[PDB]
């Protein structure tokens, strides 16, 4: 009744499960008919947002990391962190999402406090 | 596009609920 849930990506449905057995508590996604599996390491993930009250669209969004240290200037003497790789997960379950986001989200704030 | 979703109604409301824990440094 937690961690494991259903989610969809790129029009491909699958099951989303979190793993708190390994060092970097990560989660992997596996499709049922799409014959695909996406392992998203919460470690590499720094951001996590679910859709509550205001957002009844039931969807979980997790972003990787950001390192501006490797940025690059420009003709306008301006720079910025290299556009990372964000991920927006969306399922047709508002109850599930809020159940898996609450467990996967906390880990971010918990990890970020040490990582 | 027009009669689609997951990118106009069912995918545009999670940009205002999180982003406030211990990321991007701070304390």
């Amino acid at each position: 009744p937690s961690h494991s849930g259903a989610a969809i990506f790129e029009k491909v449905s699958g099951i989303i499960a979190i793993n708190e057995d390994v060092s970097p508590a990560e989660l992997t996604w596996r499709s049922t008919d799409g014959d695909k599996v996406h392992t998203v390491v919460l470690s590499t993930i720094d951001k996590l947002q679910a859709t509550p009250a205001s957002s009844e669209k039931m969807m979980l969004r997790l972003i990787g990391k950001v390192d501006e240290s490797k940025k690059r200037k420009d003709n306008e003497g301006n720079e910025v962190v290299p556009k990372p790789q964000r991920h927006m997960f969306s399922f047709n379950n508002r109850t599930v999402m809020d159940n898996i986001k609450m467990t996967l989200q906390q880990i971010i704030s918990r990890y970020k406090d040490a990582d | 596009p027009g009669e689609e979703e997951d990118d106009e109604r069912g995918a545009d409301a999670t940009w205002d609920l999180d982003l406030l824990l211990t990321n991007f440094s701070g304390p």
